[PDB]
């Protein structure tokens, strides 16, 4: 429903990430809606004028001196670009946060 | 239907005063139409600011 | 033929009741379980510290890296992790001048020095909170290196202790003020260096650690809650009794005990223990008399009924010396029939060092050796694999804990002093080898040590750490 | 060196061009060089007033 392109340093020269952005953006001419694809901008070492192209027609969101206000306006433009939505619960970020990243950080059940 | 308020200037030098003036307006009854509030980060600006100046304001 | 038995490593609640083992990455994922609104920073220290305070304070806000997330977790950024705004604006400065310093300098003896400079920097403080109308949660003392280094206590060109933080937070104890004390050093080391040219203060790869210490120490000390424990008993009390002994000269020392309490969260009430003139210097066994003890007891449990408004079934008591019977005797007939009272022991003097065969790898941190039904090993230091690094340093070392009297399972107590260890608020490691009932203990007796004249310490822990 | 854009009908509504002449602009501004841009006026139904905001 929604394109989030990171629009780091290493991101804007990689072949996936613009393979991504291209076909995003095939996407959004046959959706014919220019609110999917929201930019993230997350380096402040990355000047504005050095993005690719995609990146700068959209006012990319910042996130480089904060992440909370960042996130905050995330939010409320989501919402109110009026994305479908469940009620809040972290126990299914729980679950996937001891899924993958708990995966060989944890001890095993073996002689030693 | 043009209705719409159109307020412009040098983000950020000028956002306090934008800001109250945005807020008043609207409080007060007044569609009005300004860069920070309205045009959140996130949205194409220079197409919708032709549609604004063509179409609404 | 024995082996190790394994205990679980204990989980600490966080925010929307969400359970974690790491409190950096659960603060970064989740955050505190209860909000502030808003923290306001006051500085005292020369403009130099003034500014170094504000660029740290700057960098702190945008996210910082380290070398990996494995060990040492990136910041994300105090905004994101706290919940709570910190800013360097609406902040509270107080000038110290440094031709004060300079005739403070050629004094002959460091210690009216270093009473001299506390006073001026406490009084300083006092007045600062006294007249202006912006509220400071948190006074940050930015002290000078040099100040650090050439008045120290055995620096060459009683109550009183030569320690500065000492002094500063044994005589801020009286007005309720909590303050952190940062060394110049330590968030100045872009700018400093050896004679040789390398910064000893070396953070070119660990500056995330100290931006999380930093953070969650100023959390802490504003007023919120950045974690707690996950399950206690309904009636359950923890003691960690400090037994640490000042050498107070000719003064008599006796027995400077206090104790810390944990009941139902990590709130800590520390209720200053008596100096106790009885059994001299020499006599230095910490038997204490009974009516010292029962008015400790008295103490703990009418912080425990004002806190909790229902009488304890079982309180823990945590100590480091031996314990004999007619203080138990004294802890016994106070306490109601319904109670259970036990104690236990814990130790670093015995040595015990686990190696391992093949590889080089440390003993993994949770094991429990258990040697008779009293007492039992607790390796509450070496490898943890969510770490995917030792928290000790090359051979861990475990605590020899024993139970003296009571009954009560000794598993029971060992996964218990393991929920306590993780409790760490003044560092942000993962977790100590000694419990923070313990780490806490030594530093509160060395503060209330460092000032005979005070009488009732708020039993609060801003004014501490 | 130069970058020519062609202004005409064609040349407003459609997004090459436009994305073309916004890096235009960029590399105007990280060059100096106000005389970068040099607009091509072509249909005659387009007025000077129609045009996009970089080209007015």
């Amino acid at each position: 429903c929604k394109f989030l392109i990171v629009s780091s340093t290493a991101g804007n020269k990689r072949e996936g990430v613009l393979k991504e952005l291209a076909v995003a953006t095939k996407v959004k001419k046959h959706l014919q809606d220019d609110m999917f694809i929201i930019p993230l901008a997350i380096d402040e070492n990355l000047s504005y004028d050095d993005i690719n192209i995609e990146i700068v027609r959209l006012n990319a969101i910042d996130f480089k001196k904060s992440w909370a206000k960042g996130l905050q306006d995330l939010l409320d433009a989501f919402e109110k670009q009026n994305v479908p939505k469940k009620p809040p619960d972290h126990s299914k970020s729980n679950l996937l946060y001891q899924q993958i990243f708990l995966h060989d950080k944890q001890a095993i059940e073996k002689e030693e | 239907m043009r209705n719409k308020i159109f307020i412009s200037h040098a983000t950020p030098e000028d956002d306090d005063f934008t800001r109250w003036l945005s807020l008043k307006l609207i409080g007060l009854g007044y569609e009005v139409w300004c860069d920070i509030l309205f045009l959140d980060k996130g949205v194409d600006f220079w197409s919708t600011i032709e549609k604004e100046i063509r179409e609404n304001t | 033929m024995k082996e190790l038995i394994y205990i679980e490593e204990p989980s600490i609640l966080f925010a929307h009741g969400q359970k974690c083992t790491d409190p950096r990455d659960g603060l970064a994922l989740f955050g505190p379980l209860n909000q502030i609104y808003g923290i306001k920073s006051g500085v005292v220290g020369t403009q130099k510290g003034l500014q170094i305070f504000k660029s740290y304070l700057d960098k702190i806000q945008k996210p910082i890296y380290n070398h990996n997330n494995i060990t040492r977790p990136m910041f994300p950024g105090f905004e994101a992790v706290f919940g709570c705004k910190w800013e360097s604006q609406n902040i509270v400065f107080k000038e110290i001048t440094d031709e004060e310093i300079r005739r403070y300098l050629f004094n002959a003896s460091t210690h009216k020095r270093t009473y001299d400079l506390v006073t001026l920097f406490n009084d300083k403080i006092i007045t600062a909170n006294k007249n202006d109308e912006e509220r400071v949660d948190v006074w940050f003392v930015i002290v000078p290196e040099e100040i650090y280094k050439y008045c120290r206590p055995n620096s060459v060109l009683y109550n009183y202790d030569a320690q500065f933080h000492d002094q500063l937070k044994a005589r801020l104890l009286e007005h309720t003020i909590p303050t952190q004390i940062l060394r110049e050093s330590t968030l100045a080391w872009r700018d400093f260096k050896n004679t040789f040219g390398a910064p000893i203060r070396d953070f070119s790869k660990i500056e995330g650690h100290l931006a999380w210490t930093i953070s969650t120490a100023a959390y802490y000390k504003a007023g919120g809650k950045p974690w707690k424990l996950g399950d206690i008993r309904p009636g359950v009390c923890y003691l960690g009794l400090v037994y640490k002994k000042i050498e107070k000269s000719k003064n008599p020392q006796n027995a400077c005990c206090a104790a810390q309490m944990f009941l139902d969260n990590g709130d800590g009430t520390v209720f200053k223990g008596e100096v106790g003139p009885w059994y001299n210097p020499e006599k230095g066994e910490y038997h204490l008399k009974p009516k010292e003890a029962k008015a400790l007891l008295t103490q703990a449990l009418e912080s425990y009924k004002e806190q909790n408004k229902s009488y304890p079934k079982e309180v823990f008591i945590h100590a480091r010396t031996r314990f004999n019977d007619e203080e138990w005797n004294a802890f016994n007939e106070v306490t109601p029939k319904n109670t259970n009272l036990v104690g236990v022991t814990i130790t670093k003097s015995k040595p015990l060092k686990l190696y391992k065969t093949e590889g080089a790898f440390p003993i993994m941190r949770g094991n429990a050796y258990i040697v008779d039904e009293k007492k039992a090993f607790l390796w509450t230091l070496g490898f943890v694999p969510k770490l995917q690094s030792t928290l000790s340093m090359e051979v861990p070392n475990p605590i020899f804990i024993e139970i003296n009297k009571g009954e009560a399972e000794i598993q029971q107590v060992l996964k218990d002093i393991l929920a306590l260890t993780k409790l760490n608020y003044n560092a942000c490691i993962y977790a100590d080898g000694e419990p923070v009932t313990l780490r806490f203990a030594n530093k509160i007796g060395e503060i209330l040590t460092a000032s005979t004249e005070i009488k009732t310490p708020p039993l609060a822990f801003k004014y501490y750490i």
